[PDB]
């Protein structure tokens, strides 16, 4: 046995161009699309959840993830890719900063080390890029609210708002339409749902839309009382009733 | 580096004109404390052979299954294992006396003196001794702690060089071994009444006599003792 | 504490006559103030005209000579049979109990 | 053809192909004769030169005082697995102070071949033994193949032209294995057998190469005018 | 064209050794399907001895993987042995280190993240099987949870897995959209397992003997296959009514 | 591509038989083995004249009682020295006496075949390994990469090998004297060399018994050279 | 194409075409049987006599693992062996910590997953044999098959090797003619016949038999090969059968 | 680890890997190496194509190893900087265990046999890199010059040359290099050097570079002025 | 076994080439521009960004100049990815020598470790090269301000200006064509931003497209800053130079 692929498996042609990760990229193409929309007191990250048979449950397939409790994560493109990823990036946002510094990590330096994780697939030897993309929104003290998008090659761009996968070239144009620097929260997930609804044929409603906010601190799921300094997660999923209230008033 | 916790005593042997004697009693001793009563210390391998073990009994019982792989592993692709090719006294000896002296040198030993009796492919007599630090002497009489001290001087009376071997009946030859289990049963505070023999002879093969006891003792002289002076 | 070596008593004695040697040894084995054995041969026939003992302690001299024995074996597949000559043997023995500088076999040793 | 380039790979038909052109290496080795009675058991092998100033490359190997081979193929694993069965020859004499069975010994060899031919980035021997021991079971004649398979045999002969050797023994099958007690008639029939497989060069007397072991003879190897007395 | 050969990305960002493996996955040519229950999780599958050389009672794609948790395989069974091994060592490790018998859903996910190494790494080929898992699980109750070669799983309320899964699927569909409901409405496992048997014969169009199935029953603190003589007693109540 | 450790359908390995190739391409070397003596004879072959040279050692000492000469890609060749001077030196410290040049010969051979995928590829250059001990007297080996060694009364390797071998199968009598086999070299070298033959572009060395190995100064070479060219002009 | 080059490849139709150009070895190679009995198996081979020179009796195939067990294969020789030493690996450390001999069914999936890891890796070739192994346990006879994929069964009888068609056909016979059961000596005398008969595909050249066998009564529940009187007696019984 | 053998045998007896380094070298800037009675000269090409280059920081061409050894290169140039780091640490190294510097002959057979090494084991190519070291040992006055190249192979040279158009330079030097009488000074050593290059160079402007190695650790680069004025006396003595 | 599926990353072209670092260098050629100029009083790093849309956050983003200690900084061509990798490397040689000598590394020393890294990818290893090119501005007490620049072969040279990226050839003419020995930071400027307007894919060069960066001993006293320019900074020095 031995893993006796020590060689890398991504290389570049002859034209300048990695293959693979480019490769990577139309797997990201082909995925169901996903978005992210900053507002001026939170982000707003959403995705379809396209169901692949209606026996399953959809509920137990989370495509928006909590990281740390200030981030969370969604992705376009391969879903087990982006579960391992989400696994390791949790890991790493404790033993490379919590279990050093006390405390959880600011969303840039996360995003940071998820990065140089699918980097390392890009150039290690025996494996293939990972065959996603993923929107990382954040808060932390010193930077406040942000949003990242993390490719393949390990390229990593902030953004005011952003879609990735299938429909992301018709998302972004909307987007661009409605985005200013004065938006409130519920304006930006109001303009999320606008947004998601064109790249949706079949039902849109709270059990085919998962959507996650990183907002104000929530003292209510913190689980505990005691500790003035501790005021709980910013992040929170958004409930199946919680968004078809939104979309009556869309 | 260990201590022996649970031990076992005395192993004696001889040499007569036509094979070997092995014996050893039934006890493993805590100590003081006369723990375990029903313990066996001669354990055969084949039909030739008998290995007497004495001191820790955990490390006796994984010298056991070492010796019961032996035998399994040497019936592997061997179609005379049960023949030309059967295990011989001298070759479990050698495989012993390998593994005793490798653990001393590792400075972990297997906490034991062990003699190995039988009778080889020709008809010889197998007699020879190992210990924890794998040392190894072959003799017309051997024996183990306390019996080194007290049964082999009564062993040597009948057997004092080799040309008394042929001169010594199987029948002389048990009696003095019988004797000498009933002197260290007198004398051995760590000893107990039951015991095992085994007899490997060349003609009658491995006879192997279990729930023997020391019998026809002297204590009535007790009685007449009165005082320290 | 478990104490690796011990001492089997015995006695050796070598004299280099002029064109013969001989390499005598008390046929003796004990431990403390017992006799194991009044018959333990200790001097050895090593082959290529060699004798050897080493004296001490008893597992650690019969460990040594069996190595030397297999030396001797193997320098005739290794040197096309070619007889070892005693300076050549004296030379390997060196090697042999100098290999284990730090865990000696406690052993007097004359060929 | 697609199927050859390593030992990790089956063809369609399910041969491995790297295993057979090692095979191959032993047909154009020279010829060796191997043959046993009850009582002895002999090797013969031609020795082959480069040209007429050169030596005459060595056939056969001692492994103990009672076990040896004949080599036929690439030298070099000749003395690899020969160095393999010599160390598993002391193994048994130091730790059981046991003389190694000569069955037990292809056992060993075979099982030490076949990793070659399973495992990606070796591959197999590409020598072919045969060989000769006394034991506790008489005498004994092996012959070893780089596949693995180790066969057990009277007589045998292995090397180019070794066909017609090996059906002078197959004749001969009755004759041979009754001389006990006779070494020198042993090794005739032996020179007998290597000599049906001989086209236009004869047996010289640095050409020749015999070996012997047996009930009270040691594995022995005679060459030079040591065999002048066979030729 | 060694993007074939070894999990890499095609020009199309496919994995063709992952798709590959999926086609293995029905060589045995076996269907299986699992419902749920109030109190119980129901697992059936196909059992074709096409030897009569065979030992019948050897010839089996349900797993005993823990007390609680079974497993049943579609795919090739050296394979489906494979999985279970590992599957088996997972969960008795869990309970070691956690000091909680291990979930149905958690093993799955722990399954799933393993087979997705064998699509991103080389030297591993997936393996070619689909592993349904069941339990009564002590927080979720009755679960369903199946891996596939892609390293994808999810929850289900039923599922069918082999040659013939979409016609038991849509029997399957049809029944939950009369119902309205996310289990079978049944006190009994055994009458769970009559339902399973049943829409099975519906949408395979095929009847069963004693030998012709396989049964597995999840219920609290235990899993356990069911034998012929108990499947037999299932067929005859069906049969009756 | 394909195994470095391959077997051709012949029955020979690839990259065995391929490093023989270079060393047919390597320049001239020959040896000659008399009961006075072994002399052991290179073709220098520089690139061009600026090139010092006595820089080029094509022939090297192993130990006192051993010599080596060489041809094909002679970076190769120095590992190879390095482990022979080793395996002398070692055998000396642990046995205290010299070494059978069979021996010597065989430790070198060892390395040959240890390559695959160790080294990457087996070794380019042939030896001829040329020595004396008590057991076997004067002897000459020639090592290849195939890990085959042939004793050789004489023995040519190089690009001149097989024109030279047939003159050294004619010339070679078991009663040769040492002045005899160092001519008889010169004589040889001359022949199947590109370049006219001179003290600056070949080099002589012997071992004998009682003065070891001993590389010939080009004074002294010089000397065998005009001693040659008038015994040939004598008939 | 080139599906097929390289082991653990999934071919377009989900094969694995190198395990599949494994069993053509297997194919190629001698007949061997088993045959479940009443409370034990018995293992029966096919040995092809290329020459007078073999030494009969000498060249044994069969090979037990343990004190319980029996293995035959058919196919390439040594990986048959080199599979039998991991057999004797896994039964030693199973009885080294469980203390119990290894049960036949647990013996089977630890050669199994074996096979199996050798379908794993491109690094690797997949065995060149088909294995009948088996034995008595405390729950009573097993027999097993178990093929290059690492696919395994329990079996009543089973056959692998050039003649398999024609020994399936007979074991068959067995299956339906003796629903109660054969008896252990009854099996000894079958093996030998249906390896007699398996020999109408390996005709050309003439052949030895050799007979081992597990049986609670007949051997104690140990592996014995089958010597002398009772092997020429099942001799006899074979010879009689063909003519 | 990566072990795949890069370097192997062809049908024809060629190693191509280590050929196609020497390709490499071809490609390279031109050096020369001239060694006079009592000094060596070490000529480097510096290709005009780089203009707003920063003279003082890049990296120059010449190599001090130690206090009295030398080494320039053509070929590539990152390779150059392993066998110089390599051949620094083991000329300290003898320095700590003999107790005296290194001599130009071992300095030169250990690079060698480092570039050597490389073509025989897995994993790696090929140095692209040829080298001349040059300097005196320790208390001797006669200058020493050798040449390495990617097989490993190294001699001596009363001169060399390497890299692209060395054929040329080369050439020139077979002609114009006595050997019964070789530059007697440290200025006819320098003019024969920059002669040879100006064979090749184009301008003789900032593209030659020299450096002056003299006994007893006397090493010495020359400016573009020095080197300039060279330039000068040799067409005007041409012109004629 | 695996050998059919090597690449083989570290081998010569027949030619002599080292076939994965020249394909690298195809690719960076592909990215966007980055030009450094050295003045006497200090230098100047300028870089491109590529192709950006409205809605990026310019402010918070971060591809073409990186902060390596408080004295050098470089500006990156190629995957971004993989210059990161690179960056967080030198970052800890630079504490290194730090932590031993305590005294700043020099820049040269940190250049050639890096350089050094690169070069290993080439020879050994069988992994894919590193994709990116350097600009390496910064100062130190020995040889003062120094530009540099590495490639994916490990080669290093020192530089007065230099561009890498796209249209490097035009880049290069015309810094060759105006500048001057004894120029300022604040013609530099001018240069480097006149330089990218020019040789820009761009229809116009913007505030929104562009990072820039100096190194001034314009530092209160003697010591030296680096400034990482603000958006609106840029902004301020494109009006000032009379771009837009
Ligand atoms: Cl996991
Ligand atoms: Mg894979």
């Amino acid at each position: 046995m031995t893993d006796r692929y020590s060689f890398s498996l991504t290389t570049f042609s002859p034209s300048g161009k990695l293959g693979q990760i480019d490769y990577a990229l139309t797997a990201v193409k082909q995925g169901v699309t996903s978005l992210g929309i900053k507002a001026t007191n939170g982000v707003v990250i959403a995705t379809e959840k396209k169901s692949s048979s209606p026996l399953a449950m959809s509920e137990t397939l989370s495509k928006v993830s909590l990281l740390t409790p200030d981030i969370g994560a969604v992705y376009s493109g391969m879903g087990p890719d982006y579960r391992v990823l989400v696994d390791k990036s949790r890991k790493v946002a404790h033993t490379s900063y919590k279990r050093i510094y006390g405390e959880y990590p600011p969303t840039k330096l996360l995003v940071s080390e998820v990065a140089k994780i699918m980097q390392e697939a890009t150039q290690s030897g025996g494996v293939r890029p990972f065959g996603v993309s993923l929107l990382i929104a954040g808060h932390d003290e010193f930077n406040g609210f942000s949003l990242y998008q993390v490719d393949p090659s390990g390229s990593y761009f902030p953004w005011k708002a952003t879609a990735i996968g299938k429909g992301s070239v018709a998302a972004k144009t909307f987007l661009e339409k409605r985005w200013n620097d004065e938006l409130e929260l519920e304006d930006a997930i109001h303009i999320a749902l606008l947004t998601l609804k064109e790249s949706v044929e079949g039902e849109f409603n709270g059990d085919t839309i998962e959507l996650a906010i990183i907002g104000d601190e929530n003292p209510d799921l913190l689980g505990y009382t005691g500790i003035p300094t501790d005021k709980g997660p910013r992040f929170r999923k958004l409930t199946s009733q919680e968004i078809n209230d939104r979309l009556e008033a869309l | 580096t260990q201590q022996p916790i649970v031990t076992g005593t005395s192993v004696i042997s001889m040499k007569y004109d036509n094979g070997v004697i092995i014996a050893a009693d039934n006890l493993g001793s805590y100590g003081s404390l006369l723990r375990f009563n029903g313990v066996e210390r001669l354990i055969p391998v084949g039909d030739n052979t008998v290995v007497g073990i004495s001191g820790d009994i955990s490390d006796m019982q994984h010298i056991e299954r070492l010796l019961k792989d032996l035998v399994t592993e040497n019936a592997y692709d061997n179609p005379l294992a049960d023949a030309e090719e059967a295990l011989e006294p001298s070759y479990i000896f050698e495989y012993l006396a390998t593994v005793m002296y490798q653990r001393r040198s590792k400075m972990n030993p297997l906490w034991n003196a062990i003699i190995v009796a039988g009778v080889q492919s020709n008809g010889d007599q197998f007699l020879r001794y190992v210990n924890l630090l794998g040392v190894t002497y072959s003799s017309p009489t051997l024996a183990t702690g306390f019996g080194a001290h007290m049964a082999n001087p009564l062993l040597r009376k009948v057997v004092d060089r080799e040309s008394d071997i042929p001169k010594t009946t199987v029948q002389v030859a048990e009696e003095a071994i019988v004797n000498a289990m009933r002197v260290l049963y007198y004398r051995d505070a760590r000893s107990s009444r039951n015991f095992s023999l085994a007899i490997i002879d060349k003609n009658t093969g491995l006879t192997f006599k279990k729930n023997l006891q020391v019998e026809n003792m002297k204590w009535d002289f007790a009685k007449d003792i009165k005082g320290y002076g | 504490q478990f104490n690796p070596y011990g001492d089997n008593g015995g006695t050796i004695l070598g004299i280099a006559g002029e064109d013969f040697a001989v390499l005598a040894g008390d046929t003796r084995n004990i431990t403390d103030y017992s006799i194991n054995s009044r018959y333990e041969p200790k001097v050895f026939d090593c082959g290529d005209n060699i004798v050897m003992s080493a004296n001490g302690f008893a597992a650690d001299g019969d460990a040594l000579v069996k190595r030397f024995k297999n030396s001797v074996k193997w320098y005739h597949f290794d040197h096309n049979d070619k007889k070892l000559s005693i300076n050549s043997a004296a030379r390997n023995i060196q090697h042999l109990l100098y290999g284990k500088r730090f865990f000696p076999y406690y052993v007097h040793t004359i060929i | 053809n697609n199927y050859d380039g390593d030992t990790v790979t089956f063809s369609p038909t399910g041969r491995l192909f790297q295993v057979e052109y090692a095979l191959e290496a032993i047909k154009q080795g020279s010829v060796t004769v191997g043959l046993r009675s009850n009582t002895h058991a002999v090797l013969v092998a031609l020795k082959r030169n480069a040209d007429e100033l050169s030596s005459y490359q060595k056939k056969i190997i001692k492994c103990d005082e009672h076990m040896g081979l004949s080599l036929a193929g690439l030298a070099p694993d000749a003395r690899v697995l020969s160095n393999y069965l010599r160390q598993q020859c002391n193994y048994s004499s130091l730790v059981f102070n046991r003389k190694l069975a000569v069955e037990r010994a292809g056992h060993l060899l075979c099982d030490k071949a076949q990793k070659n031919t399973q495992s990606y980035g070796g591959r197999p021997y590409g020598v072919g033994l045969l060989i000769i021991g006394y034991d506790k079971s008489g005498a004994h004649l092996l012959e070893f193949q780089p596949s693995g398979n180790v066969t057990e045999l009277y007589g045998t002969a292995i090397g180019a032209r070794s066909q017609g050797a090996k059906t002078y023994l197959e004749r001969t099958l009755d004759t041979f294995i009754k001389i006990d007690g006779n070494p020198d008639e042993l090794i005739k029939a032996g020179v007998e057998a290597i000599s049906q497989s001989l086209r236009d060069e004869s047996l010289t007397v640095d050409n020749l190469s015999i070996a012997i072991v047996g009930k009270d003879t040691p594995f022995t190897i005679y060459d030079g005018e040591a065999v002048a007395k066979y030729i | 064209g060694y993007d074939r050969h070894i999990t890499i990305f095609s020009p199309e960002g496919r994995l063709y050794q992952v798709e590959y493996a999926f086609k293995a996955t029905n060589q045995t040519n076996i269907n299986s399907l699992a419902v749920r229950g109030k109190d119980c999780t129901v697992v059936i599958s196909q059992k074709k001895v096409p030897d009569k050389l065979l030992d019948p009672t050897t010839v089996s794609y349900i797993f005993c993987i823990s007390r609680t948790i079974g497993m049943v395989v579609n795919g090739p069974i050296p394979d489906a042995r494979n999985a279970a091994l590992r599957a088996k060592a997972e969960a008795a490790e869990f309970r070691y280190k956690y000091g909680y018998d291990m979930p149905c859903d958690v093993l799955a996910k722990r399954m799933a993240n393993l087979s997705q190494i064998y699509t991103q790494r080389a030297y591993m080929r997936p393996l070619g099987v689909i592993l349904t898992f069941v339990s009564v699980d002590e927080e979720l109750g009755p679960s369903i949870y199946k891996t596939d070669p892609a390293g994808y799983y999810v929850g289900y309320k039923a599922t069918a897995t082999g040659p013939k899964q979409q016609e038991i699927t849509t029997n399957l569909e049809n029944h939950f959209k009369k119902s309205k409901i996310d289990h079978i409405n049944e006190e009994s496992w055994e009458k769970v397992v009559e339902f399973a048997i049943t829409h099975m014969i519906d949408a395979l169009g095929t009847e069963f003997s004693k030998n012709d199935l396989e049964v597995g029953v999840a219920t609290k603190d235990k899993f356990f296959t069911l034998s012929a003589e108990n499947i037999e007693e299932r067929l005859v109540a069906i049969a009756e009514q | 591509d394909r195994g470095v450790s391959t077997f051709s359908p012949e029955g020979r390995l690839f990259q065995v038989e391929y490093s023989l190739e270079a060393i047919k391409l390597g320049s001239t070397a020959i040896g000659i083995a008399t009961k006075e003596g072994v002399v052991l004879g290179v073709e220098k072959r520089a690139t061009s004249p600026l090139l010092e040279s006595d820089s080029i050692e094509k022939i090297v000492e192993i130990d006192r009682h051993i010599g080596c000469a060489m041809s094909g890609l002679t970076a190769d060749a120095r590992s190879m020295i390095e482990h022979a001077r080793t395996a002398a030196v070692t055998h000396n410290l642990y046995y205290d006496e010299d070494i059978n040049v069979e021996s010597l010969t065989q430790s070198v051979c060892d390395l040959a075949l240890r390559f695959g995928e160790l080294m990457s590829r087996p070794f380019g250059v042939a030896l001829l390994i040329a020595g004396h001990d008590a057991d076997d007297g004067y002897q000459l080996f020639h090592a290849e990469p195939s890990g085959t060694f042939y004793r050789y009364n004489a023995k040519a390797i190089g690009s001149g090998s097989e024109g030279a071998q047939a003159e050294l199968l004619n010339e070679w009598h078991s009663s040769l004297t040492l002045k005899e086999a160092e001519l008889l070299v010169l004589k040889i070298l001359k022949q199947v060399m590109e370049e006219k033959l001179d003290e600056n572009n070949a080099q002589l060395s012997c071992i004998t018994k009682q003065d070891g190995f001993k590389i010939y100064d080009n004074e002294k070479t010089a000397e065998l050279i005009k001693e040659l060219k008038e015994k040939e002009a004598a008939e | 194409t080139g599906y097929d080059l390289s082991n653990s490849v999934f071919s377009p139709d989900g094969r694995n075409f190198q395990v599949e150009y494994a069993v053509k070895a297997v194919e190629n190679g001698t007949t061997s049987i088993g045959i479940k009995c009443n409370d034990g198996v018995v293992f029966a081979v096919e040995k092809l006599i290329t020459s007078k020179l073999l030494v009969p009796q000498k060249n044994v195939k069969i090979q037990v693992v343990d004190r319980h067990i029996g293995c035959v294969y058919s196919g390439l020789i040594p990986d048959g062996r080199h599979l039998v030493n991991r057999g004797r690996e896994e039964a030693a450390s199973f009885k080294k910590l469980y203390k119990t001999p290894i049960p036949i069914p647990a013996f089977a999936d630890r050669l199994g997953q074996y096979v199996q890891a050798h379908t794993l890796y491109n690094s690797v070739r997949p065995f060149g044999v088909s294995t009948i192994f088996g034995g008595v346990d405390k729950n009573g006879a097993h027999l097993y098959m178990l093929e290059p994929s690492g696919s395994y069964w329990g079996y009543k009888g089973a056959a692998t090797g050039k003649g398999r068609q024609s020994a399936k056909a007979e074991l068959e016979k067995l299956v339906d003619h003796h629903p109660e059961g054969l008896s252990a000596r009854e099996a000894v005398k079958q093996a030998a016949k249906i390896i007699y008969l398996a020999h109408e595909d390996n005709k050309e050249k003439d052949f030895e038999l050799e007979i081992s066998w597990c049986s609670l009564s007949e051997t104690n529940g140990l592996h014995k090969f089958v010597k002398g009187d009772l092997l020429q007696e099942a001799i006899d019984f074979a010879q009689k059968e063909i003519n | 680890g990566y072990d795949r053998a890069l370097s192997i045998f062809s049908p024809d007896g060629h190693i191509f890997q280590v050929e196609y380094a020497l390709e490499a070298v071809k490609r390279g800037t031109c050096a020369v190496g001239v060694k006079g009675k009592n000094c060596v000269v070490l000529g480097c090409e510096r290709r005009s194509t780089l203009k707003l280059q920063d003279t003082r920081i890049t990296p120059s061409k010449v190599s001090k190893i130690d206090s009295h050894v030398v080494l320039s290169f053509s070929g590539l140039n990152a390779d150059s900087r392993i066998l110089i780091e390599k051949a620094r640490v083991e000329a300290q190294s003898h320095r700590l265990t003999l107790e005296d510097p290194v001599t130009v002959e071992y300095l030169t057979r250990y690079v060698a046999g480092v570039q050597q090494r490389y073509t025989q084991s897995g994993g790696v190519r090929p140095f692209g890199v040829s080298t001349l070291i040059a300097g005196f040992d320790p208390r001797d006055d006669e200058p020493k010059l050798y040449q390495t190249e990617p097989s490993g192979i190294y001699s001596s040279w009363s001169a060399q040359t390497i890299g692209r158009n060395s054929k040329t330079v080369r050439e020139f030097l077979e002609k114009n290099y006595d050997r019964k009488e070789p530059p007697a000074t440290v200025e006819e050593c320098v003019k024969l050097t920059v002669r040879s290059l100006l064979e090749v160079v184009q301008t003789g402007a900032k593209n030659i570079e020299i450096t002056v190695v003299k006994p007893d650790s006397d090493i010495v680069a020359l400016s573009s002025e020095e080197i300039n004025q060279y330039v000068t006396q040799i067409e005007q003595e041409k012109q004629e | 076994g695996s050998r059919r599926y090597d690449s083989r990353t570290t081998i010569f072209s027949p030619e002599g080439r080292l076939y994965q670092v020249e394909y690298a260098l195809e690719s960076i050629s592909h990215a966007g521009t980055a030009i450094g100029i050295m003045a006497s009083d200090g230098i100047v790093l300028a870089a491109e960004r590529k192709v950006t849309s409205t809605l990026l956050e310019q402010d918070t983003s971060t591809e073409k100049l990186y902060k390596l200690n408080d004295k050098i900084a470089v500006a990156v061509a190629g995957l971004t990815a993989d210059a990161e990798i690179l960056i967080n490397t030198a970052r800890i040689h630079a504490q290194n020598y730090l932590k031993t000598y305590n005294e700043d590394i020099p820049v040269e020393i940190l250049v050639r470790r890096l350089s050094d890294i690169k070069q290993g990818y080439t020879q050994h290893g069988g992994l894919r090269p590193f994709g990116v090119s350097f600009i390496y501005a910064g100062y130190d007490d020995r040889y003062g301000y120094q530009l540099y620049t590495s490639n994916p072969s490990g080669n290093y040279t020192g530089w007065k200006a230099i561009s890498v990226g796209a249209n490097t050839s035009a880049a290069q003419t015309l810094l060759q064509m105006d500048y001057k020995d004894d120029m300022k930071v604040d013609d530099a400027i001018e240069l480097a931003l006149k330089t990218l307007s020019k040789t820009t894919d761009s229809s116009a060069l913007t505030y929104d497209r562009l990072e820039f960066a100096t190194i001034r001993k314009g530092a209160n006293d003697g010591e030296v800053y680096q400034k990482i320019f603000k958006p609106q900074e840029i902004k301020d020095i494109l009006v000032k130079t009379g771009i837009t």
